[PDB]
RNA sequence: CGUCGUAGUCCGGAUUGGAGUCUGCAACUCGACUCCAUGAAGUCGGAAUCGCUAGUAAUCGUGGAUCAGAAUGCCACGGUG
RNA sequence: CGCGGGGUGGAGCAGCCUGGUAGCUCGUCGGGCUCAUAACCCGAAGGUCGUCGGUUCAAAUCCGGCCCCCGCAACCA
RNA sequence: UCCUCCUAAAGAGUAACGGAGGAGCACGAAGGUUGGCUAAUCCUGGUCGGACAUCAGGAGGUUAGUGCAAUGGCAUAAGCC
């Protein structure tokens, strides 16, 4: 299961997204996906659709992923009132926009991510699917 | 800080007595180092504490 | 006391006759001996030393000088500026004039006396002449009892290769081995 | 680069001496020369010097690396300052120690008039 | 958690900043702790103890570019 | 002065600091005494300069400490390379002496402190 | 008589290779004797305790048995006491 | 809630605070006393000092984390 | 109560039981000043040497150090001789 390395400092602040940034390059290998829209995702998202993609996929590839957590989130008690306080650290997130590819692909031909994604999209935010190499 | 004052006679007259705070902790020798007193105005030297 | 009168007439510079160098800034030169003596354990005895103060300049031509540590706490226990050994340093004729007793009276004690290995060599054929501890010298009260300590010596070259470097063995011998 | 600590040596001078402006005397020194020029009250040029180049001293001089080929140097500088009337002029010696043949040539340029 | 306090009270700022009246004295730069970001070139020079570049003669700022690649000085106009 | 001791121990009989040591042995070490003038009964100290000449003229007869502790080590560890019953005893800390390690090994074994 | 100390010693040479010598299918492994060389341990010794009344204790040599080929163990002998 | 301690060759705790540095009484095995085991006197072996790191020339101690325990204890809409 | 870096908005003080920490002292020397010096770390090799041991060479450097904390700077050294 994924767990991030703990945090130089106790806790973090979640921050804003821009709902952008241009990402499409694909540098650890040729094809990938499509985001083209802006939210946050999660460990188990992640954990959930690389669950998806290795029981379809069995051992190809392997299949190389851009997106890592980037912040735990503090958690605390329900019933606690508002003010103080913060809790202890409990899920760990990250954000996600338009330009973003996600996965990284090359070598697994035609059975990932090249008729469809329906599968692995089911397990996460913003409706996404497979991206086509670009060559030219 | 927190230490002990004790004020540094001079050899010849004078109305200022320079106060020490000088640690003697780990060293017991004597404190000579001449100060200014604007009367005689020739320097004085000041001895015996801590 | 001589070696300085016949390494100014011909050795390593009669070569200069047969080979392409116009001055003795192309040939090999020896000029120096960084000399030191260590005084190891001396801390745990702390008595034996504080009297043999110039028993360094008993075999060197310059003044006797007790260097002091550049390290305050060690593993091996030392102090803020305890003394560490004696140098003692040859430079030029007082060089000369030591090197007229390495190999050609320094028999007394051996290890290999055939050339051993060529340790510390630079690529430019650094020659070792070291005796591991000392074997002493014939000069004042000399023939009684008396401990000694570790001596080792490397004689340094301004050749760029020991394809040149070895022209010196060309002009004296000394055993000598890869 | 021991020829670059006395560099470092004229980088701390020149630092010290730009806050004076002014008219400026710089001693330079090699083991076959010595030399001194005065520099102007804007910094870009030079006014008067005397060197061991010349043949008033280099003809009559066996050696100009000499201590007497300084003190040479020394006072024919400060004859041309008396033909230039400078005052108030603030002394470099080029990252080199004052003591040996910068003392030797100060010495004697102070034995051929004003100090100096 | 907490107590990380900073305490209260601190500014040192804006007093470096455009054109000079050219008739009093002047710190120049009163950038906090300065040992070698900045320094003083020309006539001028300041040494004090909270590391201000004052000029100790009246003058306007030069506002300089020389100065090895981000090492630039507090230096005095020539007017 | 000395010519194979090392020890601190003055004025002794010319064979304890002589013979017996490190690769000198004792049955040609002893008779070239006489030709440098020296006696092997009682004390003596007429060894020095001049005497010792006759003495640093023996040269390539024998060999001494770390080149005669070579030619020992190599050939066994010829031996610590092969099946052999005395290879395997001196490539592990085993006795050669025909031991019983139910009773006396105690030089093998060490302490007992 | 000569010689020597409070030093793990003049010593010791226990250990480890290389040579040999003997007896014997055979001594590699478990045998003895020898030589050139190398080289370590032992300077009273755990809680605590052992034994007899004079040629006794204490202590040094000599012999035999076993045996193709070795004992320091087994059985005996005398000296000093 | 919140507060204060403990974690030390196998067992249970001194040690720490005061830095020049790993232990006691038992336990285990083997002895000594004995016909023998206990009582009792000796001999021997073994510490992630819970445990991951931090800090320092330097510790188990300084000190954050990740766990295991106890004592006061729930004495407020 | 005091103190640094940041939040704090390319003008300034600055909020919320906001973020990383400290201070109630230290040093008569660790202060003044002249001239110098330049790390660290690692590799190489040198009896007594468990183990870091010496002096010299090579690579190499706003990476060593700065009374203490966080921060900025560093040979014109504010770092040490």
């Amino acid at each position: 299961m994924l767990q991030p390395k703990r945090t130089k400092f106790r806790k973090m602040h979640k921050g804003r997204n821009r709902g952008l940034a241009q990402g499409t390059d694909v540098s650890f290998g040729s094809f990938g996906l499509k985001a083209v829209g802006r939210g946050r995702l999660t460990a188990r998202q992640i954990e959930a659709a690389r669950r998806a993609m290795t029981r379809a996929v069995k051992r190809q590839g392997k299949i190389w992923i851009r997106v890592f957590p980037d912040k735990p989130i503090t958690e605390k008690p329900l019933a606690v009132r508002m003010g103080k306080g913060k809790g202890n650290v409990e899920y760990w997130v990250a954000l996600i926009q338009p330009g973003k590819v996600l996965y990284e692909m090359d070598g697994v031909p035609e059975e990932l991510a090249r008729e469809a994604f329906k599968l692995a999209a089911a397990k996460l935010p913003i409706k996404t699917t497979f991206v086509t190499k670009t060559v030219m | 800080g927190i230490r002990e004052k004790i004020k540094l006679v001079s050899s010849a007259g004078t109305g200022h007595f320079y106060t020490t705070t000088k640690n003697k902790r780990t060293k017991p020798e004597k404190l000579e180092l001449k100060k200014f007193d604007p009367v005689v105005r020739q320097h004085v030297i000041y001895k015996e504490a801590k | 006391a001589k070696l300085h009168d016949y390494y100014k007439d011909e050795v390593v510079k009669k070569l200069m006759t047969e080979f392409n160098y116009n001055s003795v800034m192309q040939v090999p030169r020896v000029e120096k001996i960084t000399l030191n003596m260590g005084v190891g354990e001396a801390i745990a005895d702390k008595k034996l030393l504080d009297n043999a103060a110039a028993d360094l300049a008993a075999i060197s031509g310059q003044k006797p000088l007790i260097t002091k540590a550049r390290k305050s706490v060690a593993g091996f226990k030392i102090r803020q500026g305890y003394p560490i050994g004696c140098k003692v340093t040859l430079r030029g004729e007082r060089m000369w004039e030591f090197f007229e007793r390495l190999i050609t009276i320094a028999v007394p004690r051996i290890r290999d006396f055939r050339g051993l290995s060529a340790k510390s060599f630079d690529g430019r054929g650094n020659y070792s002449m070291g005796v591991r501890e000392q074997i002493i010298f014939p000069e004042i009260d000399y023939d009684k009892v008396d401990r000694v300590r570790g001596l080792d010596i490397t004689i340094t070259t301004t050749a760029k290769s020991d394809e040149e470097g070895r022209a010196l063995l060309a002009a004296f011998d000394f055993p000598f081995r890869k | 680069d021991k020829k670059s600590a006395r560099i470092r040596r004229a980088t701390r001078a020149r630092r010290k001496l730009q806050e004076l402006g002014a008219t400026r005397l710089v001693v330079h020194r090699t083991p076959r020369h010595i030399y001194a020029q005065v520099i102007a009250p804007n910094g870009s040029e030079v006014l008067v010097a005397a060197s061991t180049v010349e043949k008033a001293i280099a003809e009559q001089l066996k050696y100009t690396g000499n201590k007497d080929a300084a003190a040479a140097v020394g006072k024919a500088v400060a004859e041309r300052a008396l033909e230039k009337g400078i005052k108030d002029v603030s002394f470099d010696r080029s990252g080199f120690q004052y003591h040996g043949r910068v003392q030797a040539l100060a010495d004697a340029a102070r034995e051929a008039g004003l100090q100096f | 958690g907490g107590s990380t306090r900073n305490g209260r009270d601190s500014e040192a700022k804006r007093l470096g900043v455009k054109r000079f009246g050219g008739e009093s004295v002047l710190a120049g730069s009163i950038i906090v702790r300065q040992r070698g970001t900045k320094f003083h070139a020309g006539a001028n020079v300041g040494c004090g103890r909270d590391h201000t570049l004052f000029a100790k003669a009246d003058g306007k700022v030069k506002f300089e570019v020389k100065g090895p690649k981000n090492r630039k000085f507090i230096s005095i106009e020539a007017e | 002065a000395r010519i194979a001791g090392i020890n601190i121990p003055d004025h002794k009989h010319a064979v304890i600091a002589l013979t017996s040591i490190y690769g000198v042995g004792k049955t040609r070490s002893k008779a070239i005494l006489a030709a440098a003038g020296i006696a092997e009964d009682v004390k003596i100290s007429e060894l020095s300069e001049g005497q010792i000449d006759t003495l640093r003229d023996e040269v390539a007869k024998f060999v001494v400490e770390g080149d005669l502790r070579r030619e020992i080590s190599m050939s066994i560890k010829r031996l610590m390379d092969l099946g052999c019953y005395r290879g395997l005893r001196h490539r592990r800390g085993l006795p050669v002496r025909g031991q019983r390690t139910k009773t006396n090994a105690r030089t093998r074994k060490g302490p007992r402190k």
